[PDB]
């Protein structure tokens, strides 16, 4: 809803299969340090439990 | 102030937009400085019936019944018909200076003490225009100073007249104003339908708390309108009211149709104008001349506000507020049909009313009342089933427990 | 009087009728409505506008022998007299007219009956229902393959 990115439902057999399409206003960073950190800050891959 | 303003505008329009195109207005602290680069009143001699030889601008500014607007009505495009206006401006002013350059000379008229002092002088110069700077008489009017609501009036009038005439550029206290009919229509209502011609420009909007209008004959603010808006609104309504009668079968009366509009009408380049007063607030011209001059397609306005539900559907819903609101059926689409007082489903014992040890069973369904009919004592034990699912009890008003069937 | 189908009026300034109107009549509706509209609002809890109750009435007034009357028209159809002279000479007590038209039910009753449909109206509740009349709903609760539209099997 921010307009940053869009997604489409293509869920497979094992796990998930969602296909993510990048729009133009976002960081679109490089160097594979800050783009991955922006992914785990934005897509929420890193999850913490107790 | 409007007399000097329309004198500058008439000087602009008498030369077909080539002089007096820059009119500067400066009204701050009881002093008015209004100038334009027109031809002005020339140095040519204008005679008096008394026999005295009085020059041009001083006879235009001090003596009434003087002007170049006393010509034929079939050719004149200016709104002036009196000759008394700048004398009316100068009489109620305690200080006045006025300069008119004609391209060869400046003629400066200084007036004071309510036509006890007036003096005209001729200075050599190369100016071509008119400038009037006066300080008004506060012992005649019911005021002592000038307030900002009059300056708001002057600013809105200059905005309006700039929308009427975009060739003439007006500046109020050194501040320029642009004139567009679209921004003037959209200051009014956001859905005001515009309709422009070579001599006409009319926008239709909304008036929710009465009726609103602002119509212009040439260069005069006709706050009371005239025959022009009568003929144009009859031409719009004679296509509009049968169209809404075909639309939603409600015969809305003509006052009720036209009561929900605001109209921005600016008319340019008209001839043979007639107003019934020196106030000049309303047009008494014959409708034949106005109808021959106006070539505005009013049916375009009728079809352009017919489909516009932002204006028309408030009128039709007010008709629904007085006719479909009178079309009363009083339901809530729950089950519709007849509003029964008491349904036929009823089990009544013979002790319905007396003081005894009887009971009523509010049991469930026709099964339990079938077993209850096969079981109970006719004198002692009663019964009643329930029709079905009942909702939450305290979300509903006591008149709506009265609207509920099984509770009743 | 009464007027169910538009605005009607009758004005005489001294011996001269104004069929268009004037400024003493604005004082007469002002002094009548300033005592009437809060009284009707306290009486039947209704909020009807000044134009909506102004178009429902006709007023017939006769005015005799008042000074410095002013007319901008050659037919003298608009009394342009100032409000100070009008309010100084017209000593018409409008509160007795307001309480006299308050006691007459020949005007307010069908309008109040129409208002009773909404104002002080019995509640209904029950199943109001709703005709949303479906929707397109293409992307919701359906499976979209990547060949949605292309020539395939
Ligand atoms: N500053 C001025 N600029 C141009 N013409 C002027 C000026 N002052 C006076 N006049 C002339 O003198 C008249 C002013 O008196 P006025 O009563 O305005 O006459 P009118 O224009 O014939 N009538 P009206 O505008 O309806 O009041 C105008 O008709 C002009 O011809």
């Amino acid at each position: 809803n921010k307009g940053f990115i869009t997604w489409d439902d293509a869920c497979g057999e094992h796990g998930f299969g969602f296909k993510v399409k990048f729009r133009k206003e976002y960081s679109l960073s490089d160097n594979e340090e800050e783009r991955h950190a922006k992914i785990m800050k934005d897509f929420g891959l890193i999850e913490r439990r107790s | 102030i409007d007399e000097i303003i329309d004198n500058s505008v008439d000087e602009g329009i008498r030369t077909k937009f080539k002089f007096a195109n820059k009119i500067n207005v400066t009204i701050k602290n009881n002093q008015v400085t209004v100038e334009d680069n027109g031809r002005g009143i020339p140095q040519a001699m204008v005679k008096t019936p008394t026999g005295e030889e009085i020059p041009g601008p001083v006879a235009a500014w001090t003596i009434p019944k003087a002007g170049g607007n006393f010509g034929d009505d079939k050719e004149r495009v200016t709104g002036g018909m009196n000759g008394v206006g700048s004398s009316l401006t100068n009489i109620f002013s305690v200080m006045f200076v006025g300069e008119t350059g004609d391209g060869q000379n400046n003629i400066v008229v200084r007036c004071s003490n309510g036509m006890e002092n007036k003096s005209w002088e001729t200075i050599p110069g190369k100016w071509k225009g008119t400038r009037v700077t006066f300080i008004p008489d506060f012992m005649s009017f019911e005021t002592n100073e000038l307030s900002q609501v009059y300056l708001d009036i002057t600013l809105d009038r200059l905005q309006t007249l700039a929308v009427v005439y975009p060739d003439i550029q007006f500046t109020f206290n050194g501040k320029k104003v642009q004139g567009n009919f679209k921004k003037y229509a959209r200051q009014y209502d956001e859905h005001a339908i515009v309709q422009e011609q070579e001599n006409c420009s009319i926008a239709v909007g909304r008036s929710p708390d009465g009726f609103r209008q602002l119509t212009y004959v040439n260069n005069i603010h006709t706050k009371n309108g005239g025959h022009h808006i009568d003929c144009v609104m009859d031409d719009i309504c004679e296509d509009l009211i049968p169209q809404i009668k075909r639309k939603f079968k409600i015969d809305v009366t003509k006052a009720r149709v036209k009561e929900c509009l605001t109209i921005v009408m600016f008319v340019r380049d008209m001839k043979n104008m007639r107003f019934d007063s020196q106030t000049k607030e309303r047009l008494t011209s014959p409708f034949g001349e106005i109808r021959s001059h106006i070539q505005l397609d009013a049916k375009k306005i009728s079809r352009a506000i017919l489909n516009n539900e932002a204006i028309l559907m408030p009128i039709i819903e007010a008709a629904l507020a007085r006719k479909l609101a009178a079309e009363k059926a009083a339901e809530t689409k729950a089950a519709k049909k007849a509003s029964k007082a008491k349904v036929h489903k009823h089990i009544k014992a013979n002790l319905c009313g007396k003081d005894a040890d009887t009971t009523l069973f509010l049991t469930e369904g026709d099964s339990a009342i079938g077993y209850l009919i096969d079981v109970r004592d006719k004198e002692l034990h009663g019964g009643y089933p329930l029709r079905g699912k009942v909702l939450n009890s305290w979300g509903m008003s006591y008149a709506d427990m009265l609207k509920n069937k099984e509770l009743f």
